[PDB]
């Protein structure tokens, strides 16, 4: 969503140096509101300090921020954020993982569905869209990037994800849950019907596409299992509360004291904490990763692209199941026939890369 | 065959307190939950509460909360309750019931 | 609390005739009702649970409907032993409050 | 369970600060008992100290509190609850993977299983309900909300989930163990018998049944073992004697000694220890993690929702394998039909949404 | 096999606390005598620090003490026990994964071997048997439970789990390695023997008991694979080695030195180490997690009851594939026969729990 | 490979204490050489402190080693090793179960090759021998300690795991890369053969066999992998950077200073620094671990034993195939034929194992 892969390709001087320098999807720009809170924060008790506080009060003040200044401990910290982070990212690329994909089901439909009559190539769109609608249906329930596309069960039908006599069958079937199963149901029925017909030679073939469909609703309950069970509300509590322990105790504990007082530790008056705010957006922005995180599915910049999914699985299924329906280019000989070991040329820039066979460690480079 | 069988009619003074019993046989008492109803002349039933057999957990009705106190004894198969404070609207006939998504099987009373 | 509404109050009628007890209900209670039959200075009976199926002995004159917040009772083709006492009872929570009743007379 | 899933769709100002103010589920649930008798037995040594010991014994006290106050180590604790916290909510998330779903067999035995007359209903019906009580039974044994629902075998026969002649022949098999497995047998015989009757027509349909219960079977068992198998009673304790070997530490050593004094790091009084209050949120809750999901099938408001996946199941099982038995809608020609390279509408809200295909990271966009 | 699931199903004031006082597979019984040789060797220590040296020997030891207390370094220790401990959990709970189960086989063989004849039912029982003594066989060497309830392979007969016939035929294949995997070649030439006679009607049928027997065996191997491939000495020397010298530098640092000289952090005798011991509970008991499961196949309170599940699954396993082979309960219409839309009833104490169907996060709830 | 899994089975008093007396594949084996390079360096520099250098010079280094000690940290060090050495532990369980079996292509192959004759025996013992040798040509492609019993192709003939006739053939195809995968295709090729001749029954059966065959494909290839792709050596430079920096420290830092000046933390010189010694043993040890474990195919105590796999597998697999081609024992009723509860007995020392069932947490255990 947030792509970076090919500027990270090569392990170079400024490979990770770059990257501070982007905006979209930045730490800069999930930690800007509250960064100006905290900056804002900071500087005004920092004024209360020097230019309204006594020397009585100020006495007190310098005595209350080495109390504060005594409780900003990263390590425990570091610690739940580490394992909290993790659990996030973890379920963040199960997700991913979970988004269902039509290319399985679309290879055995486009071959094991017979018919080059206007019935056969009817029947196999119809199944495809059996599919997507499967996927098109939980992804509304689970994404807000999509939902906000089809907010009603109308838009899925005038977008053409469903037909009206769909929609008719739809409603007729009475229940209070989640219908997002009923197209995955419909499919295994109209692939026997279809098997019944003669379309599909087989059991074995049938079962087969019955099995990728089955795989298919197994990735839309997975969808709907991290949707269903967020990651337990009392643990992303313990998080923040840690975190925000640490800043509390900052505001007051980083505080520049009186150099004259010669505290221990607060020799130098430089005005702007910025190793303090150097830590804020290390932890702040360690924070942001599981805020981001914890639910992909959202309008967030490195959140999941379920529309864009969703319009290349419509395409690209359809045009495999229909135009090319037993349609293969014309069988040649290939350029290597009669050679047993060929040697693929490479680029003048890939050269280097032609290497030797590996055959293992245990043998002599000889 | 089930049957609930409580102990027998009871006369006190007010201010006392009293314990009446319900001794089931012919089911396994800890799988089932014991209920207690209030029958008063001209007013509709009252339940009292309920208890777990297994882990004496009690349910109580909020208008019952300080006046009724449930208990069992998984040995002996009877459930108990204790009503305290009695005074003359604590007259009345008092039931025990099984549950099993209903009340099948009540005491004589 | 979910208040129980039973009417009419006392219903009174003859042998062979059908007369229809309603139980109606302060908030939805889905199918969870039951009817009992009291006999006056005995211990209630249960005849209807689940707002519709009847127990091991009740005989089929006896039937039950309704959900929601609307129920009844029906006893058709009345007899001498179905004259007596009949109140309901939601089964949804804690506590489950019962009916007010309703007296059959001859 | 306690789904905050939309709240936390995007990472905002508050995405996460927000979830402070929630009750249910939360931390000051959790922790409001211990926390009482934390505040309590604190504030009561501390009158202790400041109205009853007398000059000497505040000494005593002083040298007693600063002794505690060095065993009040956060690294060593926050290692046990992370490594251990991390085991719970593993097994966690496992344990809600193992519930078992009707929707696989659901699809192939609604489709497979021949006959629009009465008892290929009722066949079908049958079967559906004989994979619903071999998970009802299962989970009646591991969560006490399920249990308390189900207390008896009367009730579940009651409920409908299972016929007086079912219970039956159930009694009549005499086995000492639990026979959550039963059901299980019986689908699979039945299977066969709808197939010696011809109502499922290849032995390749009946496998692929019979595959999809054995799955269901392995998810009853998976259930079986977290139940049976619990995180080792020593490992528990571990955890809980380092975290109240630490508060323990903290009621002592926490406590405000005497200003006057001038003990290095007591310099200032503020009678209630703020920092040490927040330190007890964040491991007496971070241990209340694992606390409330150490058994993810109880009553807790963040355990699992079982009682409702029964219904929803049953519901749905039935109704897709009766009422959806080769019942499809009406085919019709899609909308895209003459359309190779179909462009589905977006709302207004969802346009910026619609983005160029991405091609790999090789590939220069242009 | 020490199961608590229960009392820890909810989140309340004592769910861990009261494991406190629990004696069976609990850290006080496996840290007690090694507990008792600590508080021995420091007091020990103690007595001839108070009562025996001389005032110049006193301070030698005053000057030990403080280079021992200075080694006595919690955060390397945690981080190798919370390493190597994962990794034993880790290996204990795909331990217990791999104890073989019959259910799927039983399901299986109970419905895809026909006859109802005295051979079928010989055959039936004779099948599962194979698999049962596959799994005793590798069971008894894996686990000393088992073993010393099968100390010889007469045992074995003599118990039921294998024929004179069989065990001389056992006998009659002469290797030098585990027979073990025997039965299960047994298993599949008597499966196909079947298929032969006609008892199994397909190879579909045939194949799909011969996969869950290869599971079977794959179970066995993994069983033999932890047995075999211990966690690297070097690794567990390791931790001991830290763990030890952690309470080496315990028993001498953590001596109550004389309160008069006025060492910096020794101001006060107590007498009694209470925080040092109560590290000890830690320490010790951490690493006692991982001592008592590395082998949970053992004899200890914890390790897995191996011969209750061979008693288990011989009972179930016959009787699933005798007395329930085809044998079914009689088909009645459900009780939700006409209603598409059943609502199963709730005690009164779990009315709570009927709860709304989770549509999905982003639809709105009303 | 150095198995002590049966010393550990039980969490006793000196469970883990014993190991610290073994020798072959300990921590002390292992360290030797580097601990006595270690020992004489410090020592070495100690005596040119204590006898060559003069009072200005000592004054000197004394300023030295208080600089170098300050630089000896463990928790960075601590921090790298645990992820470092948990990547390798990883690497080195999944090589082991990478490592191919026989027993489930060997169940199939003996019962679905059909023939008692000369031939049908030629036929399943040659299926066989292209699976071990599959297997041995990877292996000794990754295993020194096979390659060094194999080292050239002729001996893998002479060995008898290859014919003069297959190995001509073998060379007869051309190809610069390694030839593991060859039997593997010769396997397939022989099992549709053999089919063709009625030898195997079905296609059902022949897939069958053709899938455990490609599993061990997988299997080979995965060995390949973790030979071909190392861990980067970067990574495994920046540990053992991290490692001898703080070694480096200690060999100057932990140098016993002068005790007349006093310096803190240096008021007792013992000559031997025990427990720097103490944290040589932990973490050059802890270091150890991956250095041994990072090619789990070495010829080090604790790597695989690869050869006797070779052979064990050899004589298994042939004789299942062989003299166990339907060849099974008397069917006899078993033991418990009339009994279907049955109560299989238990020995004097096993009887305090045969346990109630556990029926589950929520049942009352009455
Ligand atoms: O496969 C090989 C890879 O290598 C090349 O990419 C390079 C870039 O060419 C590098 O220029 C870039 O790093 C550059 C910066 C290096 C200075 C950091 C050194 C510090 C290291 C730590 C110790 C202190 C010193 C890394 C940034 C360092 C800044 C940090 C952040 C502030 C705090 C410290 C320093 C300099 O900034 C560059 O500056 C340019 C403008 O500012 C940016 O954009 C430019 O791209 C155009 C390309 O045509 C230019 O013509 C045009 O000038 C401009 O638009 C670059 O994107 C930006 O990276 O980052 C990459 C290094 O991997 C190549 O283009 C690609 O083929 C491929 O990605
Ligand atoms: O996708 C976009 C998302 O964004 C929006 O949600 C916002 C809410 O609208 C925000 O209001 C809310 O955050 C608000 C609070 C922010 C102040 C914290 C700033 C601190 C950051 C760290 C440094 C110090 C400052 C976050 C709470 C901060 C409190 C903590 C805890 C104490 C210690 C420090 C501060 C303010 O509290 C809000 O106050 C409201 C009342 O108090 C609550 O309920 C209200 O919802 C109604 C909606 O109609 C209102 O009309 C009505 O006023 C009231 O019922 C809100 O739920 C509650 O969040 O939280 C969300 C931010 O993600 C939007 O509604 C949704 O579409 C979606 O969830
Ligand atoms: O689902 C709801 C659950 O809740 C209930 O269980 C409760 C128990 O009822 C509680 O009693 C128990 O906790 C009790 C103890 C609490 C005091 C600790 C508070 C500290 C918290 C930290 C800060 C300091 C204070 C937790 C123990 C605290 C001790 C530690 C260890 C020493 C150091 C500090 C304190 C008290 O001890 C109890 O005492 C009882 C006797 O001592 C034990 O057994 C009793 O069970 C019988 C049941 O009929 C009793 O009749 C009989 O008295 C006796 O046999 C209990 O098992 C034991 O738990 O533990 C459970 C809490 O989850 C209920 O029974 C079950 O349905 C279910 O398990
Ligand atoms: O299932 C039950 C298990 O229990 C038994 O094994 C015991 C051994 O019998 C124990 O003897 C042994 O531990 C013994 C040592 C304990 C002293 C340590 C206590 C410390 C704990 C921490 C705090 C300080 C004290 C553990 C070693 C402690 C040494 C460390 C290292 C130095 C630094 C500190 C102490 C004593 O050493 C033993 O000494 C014996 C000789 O030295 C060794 O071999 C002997 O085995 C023969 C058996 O017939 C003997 O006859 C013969 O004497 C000799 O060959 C033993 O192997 C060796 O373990 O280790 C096992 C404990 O699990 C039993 O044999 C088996 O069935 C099974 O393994
Ligand atoms: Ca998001
Ligand atoms: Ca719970
Ligand atoms: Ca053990
Ligand atoms: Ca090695
Ligand atoms: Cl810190
Ligand atoms: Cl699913
Ligand atoms: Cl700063
Ligand atoms: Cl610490
Ligand atoms: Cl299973
Ligand atoms: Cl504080
Ligand atoms: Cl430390
Ligand atoms: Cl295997
Ligand atoms: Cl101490
Ligand atoms: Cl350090
Ligand atoms: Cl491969
Ligand atoms: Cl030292
Ligand atoms: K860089
Ligand atoms: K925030
Ligand atoms: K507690
Ligand atoms: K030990």
């Amino acid at each position: 969503t947030v792509t970076y892969t090919n500027r990270v390709a090569d392990a170079r001087l400024g490979t990770f140096s770059q990257l501070l320098l982007q905006w979209k999807g930045s730490i800069y720009k999930l930690l800007y509101s509250e960064f100006l809170i905290f900056i804002s924060l900071y500087f005004a008790i920092s004024l209360v300090y020097r230019l309204i506080l006594s020397e009585s009060q100020r006495l007190m003040f310098e005595k209350l921020a080495l109390y504060c200044n005594s409780y900003a401990e990263l390590i425990p910290v570091s610690f739940v954020l580490g394992f909290y982070v993790s659990l996030v990212v973890s379920r963040w690329w199960a997700q991913y993982e979970s988004i269902p994909w039509p290319d399985r089901i679309m290879n055995l439909v486009s071959c094991n569905v017979d018919g080059e009559d206007e019935y056969g190539r009817l029947l196999r769109r119809t199944l495809m869209r059996y599919s997507n609608l499967c996927s098109v249906l939980i992804l509304r329930s689970v994404s807000t990037a999509v939902y906000k596309r089809f907010p009603s069960m109308e838009h899925v039908v005038r977008a053409g994800l469903m037909t009206p006599e769909e929609h008719k069958k739809f409603e007729s079937l009475n229940s209070p849950h989640n219908k997002f199963w009923i197209p995955c149901v419909w499919f295994s029925n109209l692939a026997v019907k279809a098997r019944n017909e003669g379309r599909i030679r087989d059991s074995v073939l049938l079962q087969g596409i019955l099995n990728e469909l089955n795989t298919l609703r197994s990735q839309c309950g997975r969808l709907y299992g991290y949707d269903w069970i967020s990651i337990p509300l009392v643990y992303t509590q313990v998080v923040t509360v840690a975190v925000y322990s640490f800043f509390l105790a900052c505001l007051i504990g980083r505080q520049f004291l009186d150099p004259e007082k010669a505290y221990p530790g607060h020799e130098l008056d430089l005005f702007v904490p910025v190793f303090t705010f150097l830590q804020f957006f290390f932890y702040a922005g360690w924070l942001k990763v599981a805020e981001q995180l914890i639910n992909p599915f959202g309008e967030d910049d490195d959140d999941f692209e379920t529309n864009w999914l969703i319009d290349r699985n419509l395409q690209v299924s359809l045009m495999a199941v229909d135009e090319m329906h037993q349609d293969l280019p014309i069988l040649e000989k290939d350029l290597y026939w009669n050679e047993p070991d060929p040697q693929p040329p490479y680029t003048a820039a890939t050269a280097e890369y032609k290497r030797p066979s590996f055959l293992g460690s245990t043998f002599d480079i000889s | 065959q089930v049957q609930l069988q409580q102990s027998g009619p009871e006369l006190v003074r007010p201010g006392a307190s009293v314990k009446m019993s319900c001794k089931a046989s012919g089911y396994t008492f800890t799988n089932y939950w014991m209920h207690w109803v209030k029958q008063r002349p001209g007013q509709a039933l009252e339940w009292i509460g309920m208890i777990d057999p297994s882990k004496s957990e009690t349910t109580l009705n909020q208008k019952f909360r300080g006046k009724a106190t449930l208990n069992v004894d998984k040995s002996s198969n009877t459930a108990y309750m204790q009503l305290s404070s009695l005074t003359s609207e604590d007259s009345a006939v008092y039931y025990c019931a099984r549950e099993v998504y209903y009340f099948d099987y009540w005491g004589q009373g | 609390d979910i208040q129980m509404t039973q009417s009419p109050a006392s219903l009174s009628a003859s042998v062979g005739e059908t007369v229809t007890i309603t139980c109606r209900a302060s908030e939805n209670i889905y199918s969870y009702l039951t009817w009992y039959q009291q006999k006056q200075g005995k211990s209630p009976q249960l005849l209807v649970y689940n707002a519709k199926t009847l127990t091991e002995g009740v005989p089929s004159r006896f039937s039950g409907s309704g959900s929601g917040t609307q129920f009844s009772l029906k006893i058709n083709s009345l007899q001498p032993e179905d004259f007596g006492g009949y109140f309901c009872q939601h089964h949804y929570g804690t506590p489950p409050t019962f009916g007010g009743g309703t007296k059959l007379e001859v």
